[PDB]
């Protein structure tokens, strides 16, 4: 019934999985093992979505894994609930990509496409009704990056009607890895754009600054960040998989949530979060909800949207609440913050309501927000990309395999355009 | 289903090699036998160097190549000589005696033939081969003209595949012989077109930090040898560990080497503390990274100070944290007296691997819960090219020593095209140097 | 030890790929067929017309 | 290569003990053993210093001894 | 988190950093092996420690300080000495030849290669912390080595740093009482470097305080450890309200928030009170007007200075004990109704106190006694012009005649600095004239 299908590469995504299945499969109760142990209903009649099932009773993600190097999907088997996964789904090759965009791009990505793309047409094609498509990627990788980006087109090309939706890591210039992030990011931004029906971006300087200041941990752990990032895939399709006050689909989102096509970039945020220390002192209600999910620092993203203007914004509650707090509350800070919001779309946030909480809690909100404020990200991205270009530094990597100026060219004149036409609605007046 | 091969030429080589080996066998736990550690009890680590016989003990995947056979003799007569498989020592029977043609031209080319042999009877079993490292004191002739024929003879027979030469060039200063100018030049315009990543280790930098930091104040080469392993397994344990952040052999290429001409990186390790004082100290992830920046802990006699900087890569091994390893990177990057090159914003690489570092026994570093390991490439090696070209002059001025190299099959204008191809490499230096 | 116990006397004579199928696979009752699963039923002069309707979504295979 | 660790110190959970955590109240980031942990392994630490201790005095006897027996 | 930085240089120096550094492991607790024998302290938290020493994980704690010498007695010394196992080995820096007093051979010929010594390590200390405070530095200005390093360190640190705050502990020659015969010439050249280098500057000369052991400890046969004392008791009270709570907290950018009018004149004078042996402390009633009186008379002073010859521009008061804020300013109020006392005109209010609750600690073969209540004194005033024309007068003497320049000038050093440093210093003077003036 209007299911997905899961994709993820690199080891980046294929970490996220790891989660985002897990976080999965126990809200739903099904063990490692594959047998249900669950106590309610709910948890089973839309159970189709994202499990198939197989003989003897167990249920199977469907999900499909794929790397340029085995390591990380012979160690995702190590991991709690990696017996879920079928064999048959693994693919993997046995060079990797090095972080070069092209040799993930043009070289073995493309020889390596055939088995992947076989097995999730044979995927989407099992499966009665599709709904859409999900990857999670990170575009600072080159296997990743090159990779996930030729598949979202090929797949794309065979299906133009389904939803596609990528969760993007994009490498920030704070806390930076490796040193050819700019050219790989802007390759594959310009991939993106013209494919990605939905993409959302999530940055490990935001994930790092929520964790430091809210949680107030000692120690954060690419574990927690995967646990954030994970809650967050659950927040969007909840009501997808359990009913509610008020129903909205990925294709409800996607309408409600982009005015133009090539404006389809988003930041996203979660609500509530709290500290071991301060659990026990505040009180869950909907200004507090509100209020948290508004804030400037809970956002997954280095972005401050105080420097922009809301194009648009989306919120997804879960719980068992009452419509008229919901709307009485975004009436009002819709009216407090008159500057922040651009004018001439009027009512210009989307509210929807499923009555089953995430398990542990009452109410939870999932935050999507449209907002000219991700300028930023592509211009600093932008400026190292021509600081470190225009000495024709680290170019003969991706020129010794078919690639050429020309593209790289191309690729900076696209993202400098899509900048400045994105900040053009930032300025546009009635 | 990763293997590096090892290549030993030289006598430093050799005495490298063997200093090497004690260290990855003892990170196994095999013994010197070649065995399990006895009776007394298998992770599949020990596929990156080790390949199983099919029966029990285990063989290295390293060549060693001699000239003069002393060396080999002693090898073969030691602890580890059950280890190593018979065929594998190449000996050969005149040594070249410092001198780069005999060893280029007359007396190699008789034995690089059985090395190219073994070389392939060690491939074939590989399967999923990262690459080839390779061990020469470039300050010899044997040494140097092995190297050489090696160099250009694998970049033929395999083309693609990544080598490493971890070459010792000799001290501003202090040397052994009296001709060696003559031998580097040549070897360093050989292998300017034909190794991927060079690494300096000159000796004067390392007897330094011996003198300052070990209170060794009569310390031999079997010291340095030992951190040289140091610095080796460092760099190789991201293949064979687990790690948050891993990095391969084809992950250096691709990020520290800015241009194709510039490949020389220097290396720097920490922390080097005597056990006497060494965990009087903290150790912290902070402290080890600024000694590993500190210019008093080069592994080459030379000062970053006076020039910029391409490219950084650093190992993590031990107990490190990302936030901490970025906070560290933070504050390295405030600091004024560190100043890198205007077209490369971010020029850190960065990787996380989880094994400790070992002691070994007879040692004398401190086995510590953390470490790390930095190779640079920074415009500030110029200065060693700088001084060993005006060394070469002052002897070429007069044609001195020359006789030796024309008798021995070479012709006379060799000299001209290395003095050349030096200035050349000093040209692109400077000129990638300059702002824009 | 943990291959060099190999020989071609248990090579060749060891089936690996097609012994006994795992379980779970195993269940169906050889015996049982068809004119078996209702017309070897019983039959019954009287029917019983209790019939129940769980307000549980049917499950579908 | 491989990822089997979490984190150094602590390996992964039994399927078990993450009963909950589909909301996030709980993260096991906040460690909370953060000063045993550091107190722990320094005293053990102290240990390899004065075992490499002994090393280092018995070898300096043994690197005297020669050299009074050549006098 | 908040740290400071102490620099020794030369003899004097280094022995009072014995001193100073015994009184802050016996304050603090901690042993001279440098492993604490732990307990949960009774001020201001357990961070307390953190002002002075450094934390390994467990175990030795570093402090933080730095030695400076040429000459490798004193450092062998203190190597050799009962906290071999505190300090950190390689620390204490130590040279192999003696300037031999002269002041061009310790700042133009033997500097250089040791300051870029102390330059790394200061860097690894400084790295060390994060809310550094300030620097200390202790200097000799009456020998070679000492007055050469410290001119240079401060000059060097001067564009090092900057902004942050240094602080220069500097004992005088006596007005008659001295050991050199050319220790003039040095202390010129030094305060002709230190006047355009130093945040503030504490004369400690040492006929003053051999008055003050003389006249209230009873002792006739005093030593260099006495007076290191009194200096070290004077550096913990300066210093005990950065890890001691009290009433009223002073931190060390309130001095150069109260101290000093103008960056020109930032030479000030230290007092003690009470400094009685025990004894003789059986009679008196050790109140605090009786102690802050005796703060003020020159008598008590630790320099040769005579107050009642001019007028005072600013006063820091740091008491610690059981002191009551009522009873400091009704102190205050009978010392601002005293005649013979006099403040300059455009001051109105001249007194900075501060209040911490810690009473001092007394070390174990000392010569104080222990007491309930104390007061450090901090004063500028313009008295101290007498010092540099006393100075003055003994330098033209010897200068009249040229002697002893034909060294000065074979070290490299050029003839005609002695004639800048003297106008510089004569421009001192004129400065503290104008000042005092009235309106
Ligand atoms: N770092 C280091 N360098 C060494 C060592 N042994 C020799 N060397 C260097 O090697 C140079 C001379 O070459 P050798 O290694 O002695 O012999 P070779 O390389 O085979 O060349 P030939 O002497 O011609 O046989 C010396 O100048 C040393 O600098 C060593 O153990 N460690
Ligand atoms: N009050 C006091 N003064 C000291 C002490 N030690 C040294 N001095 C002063 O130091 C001056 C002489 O310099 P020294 O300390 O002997 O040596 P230096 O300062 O390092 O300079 P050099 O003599 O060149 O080595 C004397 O005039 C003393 O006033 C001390 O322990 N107490
Ligand atoms: N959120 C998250 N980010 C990660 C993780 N591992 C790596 N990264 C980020 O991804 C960047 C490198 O990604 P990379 O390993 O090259 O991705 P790949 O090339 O697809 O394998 C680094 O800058 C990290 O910040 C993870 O487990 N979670
Ligand atoms: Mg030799
Ligand atoms: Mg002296």
């Amino acid at each position: 019934m209007r299911e997905i299908v899961h994709i993820q590469g690199g080891q980046c995504g294929n970490q996220i999985g790891a989660k985002f299945w897990e976080v999965i499969s126990d809200e739903h109760g099904i063990d490692p093992t594959g047998t249900y142990h669950g106590d309610s209903d709910l948890q089973l009649e839309r159970i189709n979505v994202y499990y198939n099932e197989a003989t003897g009773g167990r249920y199977v993600p469907r999900a499909i894994l794929m790397d340029l190097e085995p390591g990380t999907m012979d160690s995702v088997r190590a991991g709690p609930f990696g017996q879920l996964f079928r064999p048959d789904n693994f693919v993997f090759g046995q060079t990797g990509a090095g972080n070069n965009w092209a040799k993930g791009h043009y070289t073995e990505g493309a020889e390596l496409i055939d088995s992947v793309l076989d097995v999730v047409r044979k995927e989407a094609e099992g499966c009665d009704c599709l709904q859409g498509f999900q990857i999670t990627h990170s575009l600072g990788g080159g296997t990743g990056s090159g990779m996930g980006t030729l598949l979202i087109s090929k797949v794309r090309e065979e299906y133009p009607d389904r939803i596609m939706e990528t969760f993007s890591v994009v490498p920030s210039p704070k806390v930076s890895d490796t040193v050819v992030e700019p050219y790989n990011a802007t390759l594959s931004v310009h991939q993106l754009v013209e494919n990605a029906d939905e993409c959302m971006v999530i940055d490990n300087e935001a994930l790092y600054d929520i964790c430091f200041r809210t949680l107030k941990l000692t120690t954060p752990t690419y574990g927690d960040l995967n646990h954030l990032v994970s809650a967050a895939m659950s927040g969007v399709t909840c009501c997808l998989r359990f009913p509610g006050q008020l129903n909205s689909d990925l294709r409800k989102l996607a309408v409600n949530l982009i005015p133009f096509p090539r404006l389809h970039f988003f930041m996203i945020g979660f609500a509530p979060l709290t500290s071991r220390g301060s659990q026990q002192y505040r009180a869950l209600t909907v200004p507090e909800l509100t209020q948290q999910m508004f804030d400037a620092k809970n956002m997954m993203c280095a972005a401050d949207p105080r420097h922009g203007r809301y194009l648009t914004a989306s919120a997804l509650f879960r719980g068992r609440m009452s419509t008229k707090e919901v709307d009485e509350q975004m009436l009002n800070v819709q009216n407090k913050n008159s500057s922040y919001f651009v004018e001439w779309i009027p009512n210009n946030i989307k509210s929807s309501i499923c009555d089953i909480p995430p398990k542990g809690l009452k109410m939870a909100v999932t935050f999507v927000g449209n907002s000219t404020a991700i300028q930023e990200m592509f211009k600093r991205v932008a400026e190292q990309f021509t600081a470190m270009f225009r000495r024709k530094a680290f170019l003969h990597w991706y020129t010794g395999e078919g690639m050429d100026e020309m593209e790289f060219t191309e690729a900076e004149s696209n993202m400098n355009d899509l900048v400045s036409e994105y900040q053009q609605y930032q300025d546009a007046t009635a | 289903m990763r293997e590096v091969i090892s290549i030993h030429v030289g006598q430093g080589g050799i005495q490298v090699g063997n200093a090497c080996w004690e260290l990855f066998c003892l990170e196994h736990g095999i013994q010197p036998d070649g065995q399990m550690p006895s009776d007394k009890t298998g992770d599949d680590a020990f596929n990156t160097f080790f390949s199983e016989t099919g029966a029990g003990k285990h063989v290295p995947r390293a060549v060693f190549l001699d000239l003069e056979p002393t060396v080999i003799d002693e090898v073969r007569t030691g602890t580890y000589r059950q280890l190593f498989h018979p065929e594998q020592l190449i000996s050969g029977k005149e040594d070249a005696a410092n001198n780069f043609a005999r060893g280029h031209y007359t007396i190699g080319k008789e034995i690089v033939d059985l090395c190219l042999d073994r070389i392939r009877k060690l491939a074939d079993n590989c399967t999923g081969l990262q690459g080839f490292l390779v061990f020469n004191s470039v300050g010899g002739g044997t040494g140097s003209g092995l190297g050489s024929l090696l160099l250009e003879r694998l970049s033929v027979d395999y083309g693609k595949k990544s080598k490493l030469g971890f070459t010792i060039y000799p001290s501003p200063q202090v040397s052994t012989a009296v001709v060696e100018p003559y031998n580097s030049i040549l070897s360093t315009h050989s292998l300017l077109e034909h190794t991927d990543v060079a690494v300096m280790l000159d000796n004067e930098a390392i007897y330094d930090i011996c003198r300052r930091n070990l209170d060794i104040e009569r310390p031999t080469y079997t010291n340095l040898n030992r951190l040289i392993a140091q610095v080796i397994s460092s760099l190789t344990a991201s293949l064979r560990f687990d790690g948050a952040l891993n990095v391969d052999i084809t992950e250096f290429q691709t990020n520290l080497v800015p241009y194709p001409r510039i490949h020389f990186m220097l290396s720097s390790y920490a922390p080097i503390i005597s056990a006497e004082k060494a965990y009087h100290e903290q150790l912290s992830v902070a402290e080890i990274t600024n000694s590993a920046f500190e210019p008093a802990n080069m592994m080459a006699k030379c000062d970053p100070r006076h020039g910029k900087y391409m490219a950084c890569s650093m190992m993590y091994r031990g107990d490190v944290v990302p936030k901490d390893v970025n906070a560290s990177i933070a504050t390295i990057k405030t600091k004024r007296t560190i100043q890198f090159v205007d077209w490369c914003p971010t020029g850190f690489k960065v990787g996380i691997n989880y094994q400790p570092p070992t002691v070994v026994p007879g040692g004398d570093l401190a086995k510590v819960m953390r470490a790390v390991c930095m190779i640079s490439n920074s415009t500030a090696i110029a200065e060693v090219f700088s001084r060993l070209d005006h060394k070469f002059d002052l002897m070429y001025a007069k044609r001195a020593f020359v006789h030796w190299y024309v008798g021995e099959g070479m012709e006379e204008g060799e000299f001209s095209e290395a003095r050349e191809d030096l200035a050349a490499l000093e040209k692109d230096y400077e000129e990638v140097g300059i702002e824009t | 030890s943990k291959k060099t116990i190999l020989s071609g006397f248990m090579k060749n004579n060891s089936i690996v790929g097609f012994k006994e199928c795992l379980d779970s696979q195993l269940q169906l009752k050889d015996s049982k067929s068809e004119y078996n699963d209702k017309f070897q039923s019983k039959n019954r002069i009287h029917r019983d017309t209790s019939i129940f309707h769980i307000r549980n979504k049917s499950q579908i295979i | 290569m491989k990822r089997v660790k979490e984190s150094y110190f602590r390996e992964h959970s039994d399927w078990s003990d993450i009963n909950g955590c589909s909301g996030a109240k709980e993260f096991e980031g906040e460690d909370l053993a953060y000063d045993a942990r550091i107190k722990y392994q320094k005293e053990t630490q102290k240990q390899w210093i004065e075992q490499q201790i002994r090393e280092k005095k018995m070898r300096e006897e043994a690197e005297r001894n020669e050299e009074r027996a050549y006098a």
